[PDB]
């Protein structure tokens, strides 16, 4: 599957979580940002690689990165 | 003379002139005298003859094909072929670039630089256009005063 | 007979017969134009069928009125068949 | 848990529905309660009528299920949509509102997965992680 | 003249069109009165 | 109630917003932070549906834009008429239409471009024109430059009226949405008034002006000696000499004794032997009958007086067992969405342009247009291109409607919904048929090429080998040839001699002769079918999958025109309905190019030519098409390589412009591939390096330079591709035909 | 009215239409050898190959390279046999690749079922091509297409 990673530049805006067509990103608690929340990628096996999370990211270069890796049915979005 | 013959005494050049004039005269033979077509073709013949005579007297060199060739090596006998025209270009181009850069800085120090760049302040633009006539000394003055070249630590660059 | 998974369809051949008659009886209207000869569309079709059955293995030649008569008659017949099925099954 | 007896939104049928891969590998389901009988757009194509009460729908992709959920949440004001994944064994799983609350808002109990303790500029080089098991993080 | 109309004339495409038409006219008239200049006369 | 309601002074005419580019759009009014703003301004300039949510505002904007377009068209027409009056050899062409080439453009002698003022004829040298305006004017009965000056004046006055009307109906009296949403009244008035009265007025003009003037011109009377149209109008005796039924008056008309008008209202058919065009007496009757038909058709719909139909009732009543609700909701869709109407109207207008091209060559309607081969080829190909573009635009706006104005709530189990719900079947079947046609149409050419290259010429698909005869087309041609007197008893000649008959020759040159269809014609027709089907596949697939698909369940949210949805799912490049239009435009170019090439070769090889004293006709290429058009090598050599000689040897002649444009169009076509084969990242990085270079000199634009958007790059590539290809064909066709005709 | 959900399942990727689910369609499909009931995978292949080689012989015979020769029919039969062998190889490789050795009792979706099907198809195809060859060689009508 694709490898989705989050970095400390995260500000907890949550737009990455709201932009994901699947449910791959969720907000968890953190102390490194004013919002007190950081993005996490627990369901990375459902990622398709659209990079909508990357698009909906306001930090200078992204706090969330999608590295496209091995392809599966779910990653390829094959309904057949 | 360099590797070719002067165009003023080239049978090929004379033959090309004769061919052009004969084509024009053949076209003219089918039009009544004094009609606009006849006058236009006669003027074309006159222009062709004047062009060939001027090229012959200019000192241009012509090859076996009968067409003038340019010696763009630096020879002063052929400066008018590339160097002096090139100097005129460089003058005009530096004028344009200098005035454009000046206007860019002027708009940079404005309330809305983008507005000044899409909707111009033509009084200031014409001011800079006028300034552009001594761009060589002005550009060198900028360079030596250090207002032209930016420091390496003040220009954004991608990571290695 | 089911026209679909569970939808029944009557498929009455009397509809076919009625549509055939409805198109053919008006087809009897004669015309003196060369294509029809002097007869109507249906009679001309019958005459051409007989004439080209007398010469069986040689198809009506291109330009023979047979092809035009066939096409016009069958266009009208199919139109009437569609309309008659519509009437029998929706307005029936 | 998922109740397989919930009625469906009286769809008229389409060619965009699930295929043999749904019966062989995975088939997703979405259940939601509606206050009235509205008309919504199927993620596969066409219009359907949701019922007054509980509606269960079957799809081939989690993305289709979540697109339908987003349509319900935004177009309508239905936010009680639950998503499940069913295998041929019949092992229904629960996926979308995993922790009963949508991921867009933090909730106590979640553990960060895939978080890195530096910026992207601190990643190692492939030359440094070549012929080694190190990770570029 | 209306200041808004003057700003509209000052807009980039209008100025580019006018300036390049003026330049084209300059070159065309130069070639009309001094044609066939393949060289700087020396 | 169909009534007039307007808002007075809705928008104040002021230049304030002229100095605020992007005012129409909320995102653009802010300002150009980057160069992408400049392109967005133009891309969204006329997308009124994205400026506001007010259908009233959108409709008013569209109405005023239409007025502006009409003013522009009137200015164009006035310019053409004025050029015909002032910079033309129209009088010489009238004196001797078969010897002097029409010309209405003259170039200035600046850099030697005066060579383009070729010896067209009639003591006049200019740029030969291929628009048919001279023939239009001759048919209209114009015989002077004074009349053309008056035509130009009328065009200018109408342009002024149209621009004033646009301004007035936007800023002074803007009609309301209730006024706009009158489909019944708007169709009644268009049909009856616009069309019916237009063709009635044109029939009157033809009966009172064109018919006698052209009668005398064909009789050989000098244009200066022919009397004036008002003389014909007021001297019923003078007109009664040419058409002896005017002595009867209008009593036959009002008593239904219409046979008295057979002299000037006749169903004759064929072509005028002198001019080679259709009988103007046939055209007058045609237009009179059309006027009656349209005025009757315009009385079908209900406006204010109870009598009439309601399209809503008709549509809702038309439904069957296979279609569920049927046409329910379509009336509301069409009176609430401009994009659906635009799609329908564009599709119909493009198909009409194609039909017009076909019919205008097989039945030359104007005097001396048939033997003006450059005019015929140019008009045919021009209208073919307009038709293709209009069809592609119809697809684009169908997609725009589907994304924007489509509402499932109002479209349930109707035809639109059912199409969406079985779109997979449609596209799969169209895919299979496209593959089948591609194979059995192009693999035939490949087979012929291979057999000819192997020396097995007896194994080819040719008239001298295995034959593929278009028996159905030949049968139709035979029907039309024999129809005069049999199935059209009161018609003297066939509608077109292309179906069959005798050669029509004007000035010892073929105007129209029978066009014979063989194996090559069968092949090229099936290739036309293949290309059309593939174009339809692309456009229809995009339109149907505009909103959602198995790959992207939420695509309407992305929009009608978006670049991609990311490299995920394997890659979602060009998935939108805009990219479908982009690819379908490529394929329309392919289709129309093949069509126009077929026309050019077939007409130069089997129709056009010079007729000898023997009565035998030698064609421009001489039967090359039958035995060469069956192989791709034959097309490459006997059509492209052979016929490109005229354009590549045009230097030093009046077609040197055609040669230069040939080269420039090649340049632009190649230049398009830079945008089509490339991507945005490379150019953005190159711009980063260039911006570093600029910054090193302590200056850089405040509007940060950016590479073109992905969609904009595709659009630029497509625009340059189409311009280059069509310009290459333009120069090639015009040079070849003007050299050999 | 005539178009409905497939098997009363609105969300399956199929529609119940007259072409897809009519009584005539169902009867025809259920009576074809690929679906008829009772036939062993071998008999299905036999019938299908019998049917297919028969029509394969014709195109080669009347449009092959040696069609204007004395040996046109024999050449057509031998090309039909070659194509039949190629397709039998295709069937065999498909069977070995797709179906694993688990035994589902010859349902045509098994290794054994598909092996029997391909064997029967080869036999029936060769037999049908030979039968068509005999008929064409012995009947003038078939050699001339009625001319
Ligand atoms: C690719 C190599 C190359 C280069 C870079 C040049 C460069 C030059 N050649 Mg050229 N040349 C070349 C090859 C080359 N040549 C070859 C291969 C040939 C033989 C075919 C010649 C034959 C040739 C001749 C015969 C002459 C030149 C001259 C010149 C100079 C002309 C400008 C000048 O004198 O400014 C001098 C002006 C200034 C320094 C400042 C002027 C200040 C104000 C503005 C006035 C220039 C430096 C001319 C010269 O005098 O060179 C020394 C000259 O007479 N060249
Ligand atoms: C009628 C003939 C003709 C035409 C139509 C052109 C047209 C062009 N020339 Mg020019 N050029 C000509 C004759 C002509 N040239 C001749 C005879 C010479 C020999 C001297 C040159 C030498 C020349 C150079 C050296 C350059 C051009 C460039 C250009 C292009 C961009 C110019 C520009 O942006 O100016 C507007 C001005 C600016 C944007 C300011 C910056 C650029 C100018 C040229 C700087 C001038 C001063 C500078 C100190 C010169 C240092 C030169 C040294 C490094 C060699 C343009 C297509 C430029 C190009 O192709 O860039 C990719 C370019 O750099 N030309
Ligand atoms: C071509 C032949 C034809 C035509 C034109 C019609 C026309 C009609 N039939 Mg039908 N009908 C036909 C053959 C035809 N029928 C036959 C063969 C049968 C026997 C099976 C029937 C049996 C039948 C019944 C039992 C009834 C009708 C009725 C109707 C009306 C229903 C609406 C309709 O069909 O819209 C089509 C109408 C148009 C104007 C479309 C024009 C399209 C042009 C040609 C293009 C209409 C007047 C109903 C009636 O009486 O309504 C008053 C009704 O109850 N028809
Ligand atoms: C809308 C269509 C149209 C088009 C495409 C043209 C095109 C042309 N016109 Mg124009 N013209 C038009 C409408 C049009 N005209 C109308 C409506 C009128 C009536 C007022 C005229 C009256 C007119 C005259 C009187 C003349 C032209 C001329 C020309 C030619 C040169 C124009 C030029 O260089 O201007 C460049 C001007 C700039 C300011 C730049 C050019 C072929 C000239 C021509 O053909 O001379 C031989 C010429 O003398 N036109
Ligand atoms: C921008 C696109 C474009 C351009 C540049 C041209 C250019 C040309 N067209 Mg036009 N044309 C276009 C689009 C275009 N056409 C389209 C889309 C159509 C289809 C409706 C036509 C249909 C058409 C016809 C039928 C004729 C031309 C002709 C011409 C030439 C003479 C111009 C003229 O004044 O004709 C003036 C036009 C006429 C005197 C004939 C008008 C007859 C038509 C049937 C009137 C229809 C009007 C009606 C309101 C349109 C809506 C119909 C709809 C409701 C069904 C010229 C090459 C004429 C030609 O080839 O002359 C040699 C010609 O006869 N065109
Ligand atoms: C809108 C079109 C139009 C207009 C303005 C006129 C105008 C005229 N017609 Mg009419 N006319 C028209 C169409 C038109 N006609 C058509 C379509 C026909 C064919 C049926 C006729 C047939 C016709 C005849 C036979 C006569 C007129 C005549 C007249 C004049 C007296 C009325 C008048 C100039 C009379 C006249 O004096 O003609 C010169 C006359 O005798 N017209
Ligand atoms: C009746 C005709 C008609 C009308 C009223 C409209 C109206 C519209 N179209 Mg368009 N469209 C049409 C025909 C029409 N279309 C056709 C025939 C096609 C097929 C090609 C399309 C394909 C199409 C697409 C694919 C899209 C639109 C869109 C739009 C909307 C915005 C367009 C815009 O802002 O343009 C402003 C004007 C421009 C940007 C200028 C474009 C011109 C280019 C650069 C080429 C010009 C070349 C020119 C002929 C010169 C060449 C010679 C060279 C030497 C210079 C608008 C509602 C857009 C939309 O709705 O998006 C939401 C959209 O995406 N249309
Ligand atoms: C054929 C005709 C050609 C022959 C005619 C010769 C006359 C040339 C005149 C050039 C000129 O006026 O330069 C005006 C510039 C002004 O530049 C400006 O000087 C400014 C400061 S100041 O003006 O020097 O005080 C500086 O800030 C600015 O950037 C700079 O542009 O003067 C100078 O800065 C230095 C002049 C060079 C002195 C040596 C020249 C010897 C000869
Ligand atoms: C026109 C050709 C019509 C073909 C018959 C079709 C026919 O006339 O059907 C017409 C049939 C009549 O429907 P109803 O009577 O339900 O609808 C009447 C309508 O007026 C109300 O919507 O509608 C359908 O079933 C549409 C099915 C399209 C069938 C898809 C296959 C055809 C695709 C096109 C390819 C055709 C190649 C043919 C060669
Ligand atoms: C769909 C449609 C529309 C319009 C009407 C139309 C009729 C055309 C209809 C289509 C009809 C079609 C496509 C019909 C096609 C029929 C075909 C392909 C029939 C094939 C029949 C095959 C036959 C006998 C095979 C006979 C083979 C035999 C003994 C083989 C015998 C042998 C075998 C098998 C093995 C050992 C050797 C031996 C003993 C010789
Ligand atoms: C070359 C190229 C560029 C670089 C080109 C750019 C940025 C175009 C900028 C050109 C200037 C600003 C236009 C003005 C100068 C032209 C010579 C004038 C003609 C244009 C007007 C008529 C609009 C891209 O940005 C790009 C993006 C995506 C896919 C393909 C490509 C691509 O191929
Ligand atoms: S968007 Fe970037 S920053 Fe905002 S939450 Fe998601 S990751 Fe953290």
């Amino acid at each position: 599957s694709h490898a989705v990673k989050v970095y400390d530049t995260c500000i907890g805006c949550t737009q990455c979580v709201r932009a994901c067509p699947c449910d791959v990103l969720e907000m968890v608690s953190w102390d490194g940002c004013k919002a007190g929340q950081i993005a996490s990628a627990p369901r990375t096996e459902d990622c398709i690689g659209c990079k909508r999370c990357e698009t909906a990211c306001p930090t200078d270069f992204l706090s969330v990165r999608v590295y496209l890796g091995g392809e599966t049915t779910r990653s390829m979005g094959l309904a057949y | 003379v360099a590797g070719l013959t002067p165009c003023k005494d080239s049978k090929d050049f004379q033959r090309r002139l004769d061919g052009s004039v004969k084509k024009l005269k053949t076209r003219l033979a089918k039009y009544e005298k004094g009609t606009p077509p006849a006058l236009a073709l006669e003027k074309q013949i006159e222009r062709t003859q004047a062009r060939f005579e001027r090229y012959g007297k200019a000192g241009l060199l012509c090859g076996t094909d009968g067409l003038p060739h340019l010696i763009t090596d630096g020879r002063w006998s052929h400066s008018g072929e590339f160097v002096i025209p090139g100097l005129f270009f460089l003058y005009i181009a530096g004028w344009i670039g200098w005035v454009g850069r000046s206007y860019v800085l002027f708009a940079r120090e404005s309330d809305k630089p983008t507005e000044k760049e899409i909707i111009l302040d033509v009084p200031a633009a014409l001011s800079f256009v006028s300034t552009g006539f001594i761009w060589p000394v002005s550009a060198f003055k900028e360079f030596t005063s250090g207002n032209l070249i930016a420091d390496e630590s003040e220009i954004t660059v991608s990571p290695r | 007979f089911e026209i679909s998974d569970g939808v029944e369809f009557d498929l009455n051949p009397l509809v076919l017969a009625i549509s055939f008659l409805g198109w053919s009886l008006p087809g009897l209207l004669p015309s003196n134009i060369p294509l029809y000869g002097g007869k109507g569309l249906t009679t001309a079709l019958f005459a051409e069928i007989g004439e080209h059955l007398q010469t069986f293995p040689a198809p009506p030649p291109i330009g023979d009125p047979f092809w035009v008569i066939l096409f016009i008659w069958h266009s009208g017949l199919f139109a009437t068949m569609i309309f008659g099925t519509i009437g029998y099954n929706g307005y029936g | 848990t998922l109740n397989l007896q919930i009625p469906s939104p009286t769809f008229e049928g389409s060619t965009g529905g699930w295929l043999r891969a749904a019966e062989v590998e995975e088939k997703y389901a979405i259940t939601w309660t509606s206050g009235k009988e509205q008309v919504f757009e199927m993620p596969t194509g066409g219009a359907a009528i949701m019922r007054k009460g509980e509606n269960l729908l079957y799809l081939a992709r989690k993305e289709q299920c979540l697109a339908l959920g987003t349509q319900l949440k935004t177009g309508f004001k239905i936010t009680d949509y639950k998503i499940y994944r069913i295998f041929p064994s019949g092992e229904v799983q629960y996926l979308h509102p995993k922790d009963g609350v949508f991921p867009e808002k933090v909730n106590a109990g979640r553990i960060g997965v895939g978080n890195v303790s530096h910026s992207i500029g601190k990643n190692l080089n492939p030359s440094q992680i070549k012929f080694t098991n190190k990770s570029f993080n | 003249m209306d200041s808004n109309f003057l700003k509209y004339l000052s807009t980039a495409p209008v100025l580019l069109t006018v300036w390049l038409s003026f330049t084209a006219g300059l070159v065309i008239e130069a070639n009309r009165f001094f044609p066939d200049m393949l060289y700087f006369p020396m | 109630k169909v009534s007039i309601t307007v808002d007075k002074d809705p928008v104040a005419t002021s230049f304030e917003k002229w100095a605020q580019p992007g005012h129409f759009s909320r995102t653009l009014a802010k300002g150009p932070k980057t160069t992408t703003w400049i392109w967005n301004l133009h891309a969204d300039a006329h997308d009124f549906d994205s400026h506001t949510s007010s259908l009233e505002d959108i409709s008013r904007k569209i109405f005023s834009a239409h007025f502006g377009q009409l003013s522009i068209i009137f200015l164009w027409l006035s310019g053409m008429y004025f050029h015909g009056a002032r910079f033309s050899n129209y009088s010489a062409w009238l004196s001797n239409p078969t010897a002097v080439k029409p010309s209405a453009q003259v170039v200035w002698p600046i850099v030697g471009q005066e060579v383009l003022n070729g010896d067209v004829g009639g003591g006049f040298q200019g740029v030969q024109i291929t628009s048919g305006f001279f023939q239009i004017w001759r048919a209209s009965g114009i015989t002077s430059e004074v009349e053309l000056y008056w035509c130009a004046l009328a065009g200018l006055l109408m342009s002024g009226l149209m621009i004033f009307a646009g301004w007035f109906h936007y800023h002074k009296a803007a009609p309301k949405l209730e006024w706009f949403q009158n489909a019944e009244s708007m169709l009644n008035h268009h049909l009856s008034g616009l069309l019916g009265l237009g063709c009635l007025s044109w029939a009157g003009h033809q009966i009172h002006v064109s018919l006698p003037i052209n009668k005398l011109l064909d009789a050989g009377v000098a244009p200066q000696e022919i009397p004036l149209p008002h003389e014909f109008l007021v001297n019923r005796d003078l007109m009664a000499q040419l058409y002896p039924s005017f002595s009867k008056g209008l009593v036959p008309f009002f008593t239904l004794n219409w046979s008295e008008y057979s002299d000037f209202l006749t169903f004759k058919g064929g072509l005028n032997p002198v001019t080679g065009g259709l009988w103007l007496s046939d055209t007058a009757h045609h237009h009179l009958a059309l006027a009656v038909l349209f005025i009757v058709a315009g009385h079908m719909y209900r406006t204010n007086w109870g009598i009439g139909h309601s399209m809503k009732e008709i549509l809702e009543a038309h439904k069957g067992p296979f279609t569920g609700e049927g046409h329910k909701g379509l009336y509301e869709v069409l009176i609430t969405s401009w994009h659906a109407q635009l799609s329908i109207n564009l599709a119909m207008l493009g198909s009409l342009s194609i039909i017009i091209a076909h019919h205008m060559y097989a039945m030359p309607p104007y005097p001396y247009i048939a033997t003006d081969y450059p005019t015929q080829l140019s008009l045919f190909t021009h209208h073919m291109w307009i038709g293709g573009f209009c069809v592609c635009g119809a697809a684009a706006h169908a997609g725009i409607f589907m994304v924007r104005d489509y509402n499932p709530a109002q479209n349930y189990n109707n035809l639109l919904d059912r199409v969406i719900r079985h779109r997979d079947a449609i596209i799969s079947h169209l895919n299979w048929i496209c593959i089948f046609l591609g194979f059995h149409s192009f693999g035939l050419y490949i087979h012929n090429d291979t057999m000819r290259a192997l020396g097995r010429t007896q194994d080819m698909f040719s008239d001298t080998a295995i034959q593929l005869k278009p028996v159905f087309a030949q049968w139709v041609q035979n029907i039309h040839t024999v129809a005069p007197g049999n199935t059209t008893p009161n018609a003297l000649a066939t509608a077109s001699y292309a179906f069959g008959g005798n050669v029509v020759s004007v000035g010892n040159k073929v105007a129209m002769m029978p066009i014979s269809l063989g194996t090559a014609d069968f092949m090229v027709h099936h290739i036309h079918a293949f290309t059309i089907h593939v174009t339809v596949l692309i456009l229809l697939k995009g339109v149907l999958f505009s909103r959602n698909s198995r790959l992207i369940p939420d695509k309407a949210n992305l929009g009608f025109r978006f670049p991609c949805d990311g490299p995920g799912r394997g890659g979602t490049c060009q998935s939108s309905a805009w990219d479908s239009v982009f690819l379908g435009l490529f394929w329309m170019y392919n289709c129309i190019s093949v069509v126009i090439f077929h026309f050019s070769w077939k007409m130069q090889s089997d129709v056009w030519g010079t007729v000898q004293a023997d009565n035998t006709v030698t064609h421009i290429t001489g039967g090359n098409f039958a035995q060469s058009a069956i192989t791709i090598n034959g097309w490459l050599r006997d059509f492209l390589w052979a016929q490109a000689s005229q354009v590549i040897q045009s230097y030093g002649s009046s077609l040197s412009a055609y040669g230069l444009i040939f080269l420039g169009a090649h340049f632009i076509w190649a230049f398009s591939l830079m945008f089509l084969f490339s991507g945005r990242g490379y150019w953005q990085e190159l711009i980063e390096s260039v911006v570093w270079a600029h910054n090193k000199l302590n200056f850089a634009p405040a509007i940060q330079p950016r590479a073109l958007s992905i969609t904009q790059g595709r659009a630029v590539g497509l625009a340059h591709y189409l311009l280059g290809g069509i310009g290459t064909t333009w120069a090639f066709f015009l040079a070849r035909i003007i050299s050999v005709g | 009215q005539f178009v409905k959900p497939y098997n009363d399942d609105p969300f399956v990727g199929n529609l119940a239409t007259p072409v897809s689910t009519s009584s005539f369609t169902r009867s025809f499909l259920s009576n074809l050898p690929a679906y008829r009931s009772g036939l062993s995978p071998l008999l299905r292949g036999l019938e299908i190959g019998m049917t297919h080689g028969y029509f394969l012989v014709g195109p080669f015979y009347k449009l092959g390279p040696l069609r204007n020769s004395d040996v046109a029919l024999i050449s057509g039969l031998f090309s039909s046999i070659g194509l039949i062998i190629i397709l039998a190889a295709c069937l065999a490789i498909y069977g070995v690749v797709s179906f694993n050795e688990d035994d589902n009792t010859d349902s045509l979706q098994t290794s054994r079922g598909w092996k029997q099907f391909t064997s029967g198809w080869l036999v029936g195809s060769i037999g049908g091509a030979s039968f068509a060859y005999i008929l064409i060689s012995n009947i003038v009508f078939l050699q001339t297409s009625g001319l």
